[PDB]
């Protein structure tokens, strides 16, 4: 897994609030299931694949929780940000 | 108060249905289709209700589920 190579998420930033700053990739075993856009040193609440997952975000997009097996999201701090 | 919920839909055409029924609901502000499929809409708003979202996107277009929940930083 190199995130360099993996193309943006399918994203849509709403004009109505803040940009979140990174993106997430979601893999099982290594193979990208899907992806998108989460805030910089915050948290959100995310399904992976059979459960939920509380995923805290650094001020690198850094990605931290209690992920299944086989299962990981990596974060990216979005060009600019 | 603001909330971003992502809710996976089965939307093979019925797309434009599954955001008309989430745009019209009570607190949504904005809702886009994301997600490397194009099947994940993202709603924005303010107290909106996931179950019932998810609940009506099963009734009226096939199944849904909750996927992401996130405050809204600001």
């Amino acid at each position: 897994i190199d995130l360099s190579r993996e193309r943006d998420p399918n994203f849509f930033d709403n004009a109505d609030i803040p940009v979140p700053e990174c993106f997430w990739f979601m893999f099982k075993n290594n193979v990208r299931q899907d992806a998108g856009t989460c805030y910089s040193s915050w948290k959100m609440d995310k399904k992976v694949g059979p459960n939920w997952v509380h995923i805290k975000s650094d001020d690198n997009c850094n990605l931290s929780g209690d992920f299944p097996p086989g299962w990981i999201v990596l974060g990216k701090k979005r060009p600019g940000f | 108060p603001k909330q971003k919920i992502v809710i996976k839909v089965s939307m093979p055409c019925s797309r434009s249905k599954a955001m008309k029924l989430v745009v019209m609901a009570s607190g949504v502000s904005s809702v886009e289709v994301t997600g490397d499929g194009k099947d994940r809409l993202q709603v924005v708003g303010d107290g909106v209700d996931a179950a019932c979202l998810v609940t009506c996107l099963r009734k009226k277009i096939g199944h849904a589920e909750l996927v992401q929940v996130e405050e809204v930083k600001e």
